[PDB]
RNA sequence: GGCUAAUCCCCCAUGUGGACCCGCCCCUUGGGGUGUGUCCAAAGGGCUUUGCCCGCUUCCGGAUGGGCCCGCGUCCCAUCAGCUAGUUGGUGGGGUAAUGGCCCACCAAGGCGACGACGGGUAGCCGGUCUGAGAGGAUGGCCGGCCACAGGGGCACUGAGACACGGGCCCCACUCCUCGGGAGGCAGCAGUUAGGAAUCUUCCGCAAUGGGCGCAAGCCUGACGGAGCGACGCCGCUUGGAGGAAGAAGCCCUUCGGGGUGUAAACUCCUGAACCCGGGACGAAACCCCCGACGAGGGGACUGACGGUACCGGGGUAAUAGCGCCGGCCAACUCCGUGCCAGCAGCCGCGGUAAUACGGAGGGCGCGAGCGUUACCCGGAUUCACUGGGCGUAAAGGGCGUGUAGGCGGCCUGGGGCGUCCCAUGUGAAAGACCACGGCUCAACCGUGGGGGAGCGUGGGAUACGCUCAGGCUAGACGGUGGGAGAGGGUGGUGGAAUUCCCGGAGUAGCGGUGAAAUGCGCAGAUACCGGGAGGAACGCCGAUGGCGAAGGCAGCCACCUGGUCCACCCGUGACGCUGAGGCGCGAAAGCGUGGGGAGCAAACCGGAUUAGAUACCCGGGUAGUCCACGCCCUAAACGAUGCGCGCUAGGUCUCUGGGUCUCCUGGGGGCCGAAGCUAACGCGUUAAGCGCGCCGCCUGGGGAGUACGGCCGCAAGGC
RNA sequence: UUCCCGGGCCUUGUACACACCGCCCGUCACGCCAUGGGAGCGGGCUCUACCCGAAGUCGCCGGGAGCCUACGGGCAGGCGCCGAGGGUAGGGCCCGUGACUGGGGCGAAGUCGUAACAAGGUAGCUGUACCGGAAGGUGCGGCUGGAU
RNA sequence: AAAUG
């Protein structure tokens, strides 16, 4: 498994289109300061570690949106789209002018800086810029 | 394509090919007529169409339209030359510039006579 | 180049 | 051949200093400072004249202009893949201002290249310019920075500096002047000529700015400051303005009633571009002279090419309009002429008698001293896709493995701080650009400030992520032990059925074959039947939608050698991984080489039918080949038309093979129908064509054409 | 109700849609265009070896011998290395051109058949091989993008 | 079996 992170991400992105409840990934303290951003900020209720056969796990609880009238009743999501920017083929850096905004403010941008994983908001606030390691709304 | 290979191999920019070749640069060109005919064109038109065989400065024969109802080019005629074909004659990639050296302007033309190199009448 | 005759080769 | 001056040249002297060898201290590449030996300077001219002014001489620092070296950046072709003897490095030396194979002798055998050497094509590079939402693309004319060249080449001299555009030498080509040769170098400013689609006056001035020389008046200045031509470009202005019929004539349309140009004109008043007349510049106050001191400072004067121009005043005439388009895109519609003719055309397309598409006309649209066409750049083109595309069937997955380089890579703790990120600081000239102000009546054009950024040097700082070193870990991976299924692969052996021929026996009038026939075979005894021989090739039932292999592909049965692979237990190693340009191997059939082998079958080939023909389809013959060994070839509808590894996203059912507690649960394969999701649709869907990450291969309209050329491979066919 | 002509409904194939009196393939004849090959011919660039070699700096000599002197020297002058180029010979790449030749594109109201698209009247397509006026045919193996 | 427009 080539990239940990943006199998998280998607792990993420695949439970939430079934609606399940939570779902596991394997845990990694610099996926908890990711996971920390995407609940602190909204996007999911929390996460729990656990284990699985004596494996470390960090179980994510899932989040959506009231159920809808309609021939589809399926609720509409919190997290709508979550996909990776910097990655291990093409590493992805910003510098503090060049934070980009994401959905206008709407959502967020996570990023690794030397003051830690920060949000796009959280980075400028704190004048530093990193990878940047995705995009959430 | 990975960003690798992107890396490796890169974008390949394209070209392009002038379809103007005889004119080599320039705008227009100077010539003479070899030969002066007439050549029907391809489906689905019927007619008889004026052209002529041109013998450019740089050393090149080339096919040309003369546009115009009548003309006054005959072999041995000094002729300008400008670009854009014909789409019914294939080979005839240029145009002869009406009221140009030995081309004359159209005799008795009252509309778009700048195109037909002729000067404004009575 | 050269035509029947006239002073215009080409 | 001889005379003579100097700031020309030489010697002696002098020595603040400097140069050089040597020793020593500081330093750290040849930077300073010492000590001793030795080596080096010079020029005088002016006025008013016991003094200041311009000159000279050695050294030290500054400043400005440079030389050399280094890091990173800088086009197309790999159908250019290998390149290199001063080549690479060492030693000594020459040379220069100075480092260096710059040059020399010698010594060693090195230097460069898929991160693209070498070779070929093309180009002066940058500030910037053009386009673009941007990213990017294209471009480098004018102005500024640098480089290069001065007819083509080599050379050096003088010199602070040149290997010197209007300096020198020599060779060449070319032209010129009238026998020995003397002569030239506009890619200065104009001008001629040739080429071309095309590119300006043999103009004015040193008044300004600016350069050389001069103590200084001043001289020189085709740099320059202006003027001339050219709508070449941008910008500003005009050919008028108010009034004027239910509306002249003329023309165009018409339902014959009318509708249109059109307030347009004519006509009225009002203005007054051009032109006349007068006054008339800013750009120009310095150097110079004067007092003080030839300084500080104050006061004099001089001078303007453009120019009698701009501009300011008095007068003052209604005073040029042209171009493109009007089928759709795309704004603008109607008569006539024409009749696939004449013609239009950017694309789709118009014209064959009623054409809004051709030619005129009326009318209309659009811009206007311009409008159009041609050429080229960016755009639209997310049509090379970083932003921002793709590959089942649209163009596109490599026939399949194995693997080099490279690209990428789990969990934890720490060291460094390389990528990354923040701060300071230097640089990032000027013009341009951007905002604000301002100057020519605005503008175009021009000043003055402000805002800077990328990028690189430096100093500090941060440490999550990537890196690296270091320590551990067991989830990836790989081993151990025990067990399984299978047409996986190689060698050898061997069993029956059938076809054919051959011998024997028995028997007779036909057999064969088709749509029907004929050719063919048959009283020389065929066919049909029995027995016996020979030989080759393929293995029925099992058999399946099955099984195995990376693919090609693999099927009677046996044994021997041998690969992949699944399961169980959870024992061992501790990330040892994924992918993989090149490379290497494998690769159906047909084909090729040399030997075998040859029953059936069968390209070619013969014959019989059919048919207009029948170089086919059908029938009777039949050779290569099909088989075996060895060596080649390297193709394919080599297909799932779907590259490989991994993680993640309902299930329902059938099946093959395991382990369990055996209803069933769990693995690994093979199918079907389907959740979400995908999809242009068809369809896909835990065997993804779904959601994601890694790496590789490939696509970029059809034809030409997988053709040509080159190159590599092959015996050839022919392959890449 | 098998056949012929016409028709109704359902389905299946299609490359038809001017709708099967549809479409469409290759040679062969004619004309135009561009390209390859070609005994060769002409040019451009370029590389190697050798011969000769100007000016010029550098080096040696300056003596049977000149001039200068500041003569342990200088200058002329003589030799030498390198050297623009010229010349001889042999290579490499590029361009142009060439009797003739090969297929290609377009043109078209020509000649021959009718291979493919409907089971296209022999299912098609394929790699290869052999043959044939031409499409094509046949062998071997593969594919379904075929059968209904 | 059986061609063409
Ligand atoms: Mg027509
Ligand atoms: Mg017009
Ligand atoms: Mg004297
Ligand atoms: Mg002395
Ligand atoms: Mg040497
Ligand atoms: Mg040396
Ligand atoms: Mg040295
Ligand atoms: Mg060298
Ligand atoms: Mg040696
Ligand atoms: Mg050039
Ligand atoms: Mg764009
Ligand atoms: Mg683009
Ligand atoms: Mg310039
Ligand atoms: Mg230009
Ligand atoms: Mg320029
Ligand atoms: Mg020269
Ligand atoms: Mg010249
Ligand atoms: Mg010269
Ligand atoms: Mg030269
Ligand atoms: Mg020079
Ligand atoms: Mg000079
Ligand atoms: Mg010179
Ligand atoms: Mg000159
Ligand atoms: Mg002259
Ligand atoms: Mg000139
Ligand atoms: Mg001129
Ligand atoms: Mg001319
Ligand atoms: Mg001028
Ligand atoms: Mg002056
Ligand atoms: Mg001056
Ligand atoms: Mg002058
Ligand atoms: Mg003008
Ligand atoms: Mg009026
Ligand atoms: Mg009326
Ligand atoms: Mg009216
Ligand atoms: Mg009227
Ligand atoms: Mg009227
Ligand atoms: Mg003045
Ligand atoms: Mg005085
Ligand atoms: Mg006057
Ligand atoms: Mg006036
Ligand atoms: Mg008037
Ligand atoms: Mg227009
Ligand atoms: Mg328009
Ligand atoms: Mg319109
Ligand atoms: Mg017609
Ligand atoms: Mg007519
Ligand atoms: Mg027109
Ligand atoms: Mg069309
Ligand atoms: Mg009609
Ligand atoms: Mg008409
Ligand atoms: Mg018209
Ligand atoms: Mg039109
Ligand atoms: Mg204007
Ligand atoms: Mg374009
Ligand atoms: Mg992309
Ligand atoms: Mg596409
Ligand atoms: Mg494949
Ligand atoms: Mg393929
Ligand atoms: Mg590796
Ligand atoms: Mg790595
Ligand atoms: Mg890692
Ligand atoms: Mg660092
Ligand atoms: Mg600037
Ligand atoms: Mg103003
Ligand atoms: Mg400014
Ligand atoms: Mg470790
Ligand atoms: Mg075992
Ligand atoms: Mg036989
Ligand atoms: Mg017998
Ligand atoms: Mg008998
Ligand atoms: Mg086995
Ligand atoms: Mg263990
Ligand atoms: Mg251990
Ligand atoms: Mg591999
Ligand atoms: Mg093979
Ligand atoms: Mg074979
Ligand atoms: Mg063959
Ligand atoms: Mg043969
Ligand atoms: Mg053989
Ligand atoms: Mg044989
Ligand atoms: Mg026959
Ligand atoms: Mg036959
Ligand atoms: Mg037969
Ligand atoms: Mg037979
Ligand atoms: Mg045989
Ligand atoms: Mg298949
Ligand atoms: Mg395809
Ligand atoms: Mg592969
Ligand atoms: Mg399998
Ligand atoms: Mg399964
Ligand atoms: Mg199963
Ligand atoms: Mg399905
Ligand atoms: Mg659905
Ligand atoms: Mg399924
Ligand atoms: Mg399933
Ligand atoms: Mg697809
Ligand atoms: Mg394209
Ligand atoms: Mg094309
Ligand atoms: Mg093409
Ligand atoms: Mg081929
Ligand atoms: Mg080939
Ligand atoms: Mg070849
Ligand atoms: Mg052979
Ligand atoms: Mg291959
Ligand atoms: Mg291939
Ligand atoms: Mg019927
Ligand atoms: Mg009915
Ligand atoms: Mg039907
Ligand atoms: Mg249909
Ligand atoms: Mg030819
Ligand atoms: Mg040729
Ligand atoms: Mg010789
Ligand atoms: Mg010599
Ligand atoms: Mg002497
Ligand atoms: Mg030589
Ligand atoms: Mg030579
Ligand atoms: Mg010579
Ligand atoms: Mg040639
Ligand atoms: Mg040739
Ligand atoms: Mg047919
Ligand atoms: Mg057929
Ligand atoms: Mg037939
Ligand atoms: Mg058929
Ligand atoms: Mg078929
Ligand atoms: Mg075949
Ligand atoms: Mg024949
Ligand atoms: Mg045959
Ligand atoms: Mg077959
Ligand atoms: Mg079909
Ligand atoms: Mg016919
Ligand atoms: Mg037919």
């Amino acid at each position: 498994l080539t990239d940990p992170i943006a199998d998280m991400l998607t792990r993420i992105r695949n439970a939430t289109r079934v609606y399940k409840e939570s779902t596991d990934v394997p845990a990694s303290r610099f996926k908890e300061e990711i996971l920390r951003i995407l609940a602190r900020e909204g996007f999911i209720k929390g996460y729990e570690r656990v284990d699985v056969d004596g494996k470390p796990y960090l179980r994510v609880y899932l989040k959506y949106g009231p159920r809808r009238q309609g021939p589809d009743p399926r609720p509409e999501q919190v997290i709508h789209h979550i996909r990776r920017i910097s990655k291990p083929g093409r590493r992805v850096y910003v510098g503090v002018k060049e934070i980009p905004r994401v959905r206008r403010g709407l959502g967020i941008a996570i990023l690794s800086t030397s003051k830690g994983v920060l949000t796009d908001r959280e980075a400028r606030k704190l004048g530093v810029g990193g990878e940047l390691i995705c995009e959430v709304w | 394509p990975t960003i690798n290979q992107l890396v490796r191999k890169g974008r390949e920019k394209v070209r392009k090919k002038s379809k103007v070749p005889a004119l080599k640069g320039a705008p227009f060109r100077r010539g003479v007529c070899t030969v002066v005919r007439t050549v029907t064109p391809k489906k689905p038109n019927s007619a008889l169409r004026k052209v002529a065989k041109v013998r450019l400065t740089s050393g090149y024969e080339v096919t040309a339209y003369i546009p115009g109802e009548g003309h006054n080019l005959q072999e041995h005629s000094v002729v300008l030359i400008r670009g854009g074909r014909v789409k019914d004659l294939p080979g005839v990639r240029y145009h002869i510039v009406r009221g140009v050296y030995d081309a004359a302007g159209v005799k008795d033309r009252k509309k778009s006579r700048s195109k037909y190199g002729t000067k404004k009448p009575k | 180049t050269v035509x029947p005759v006239x002073p215009y080769v080409x």
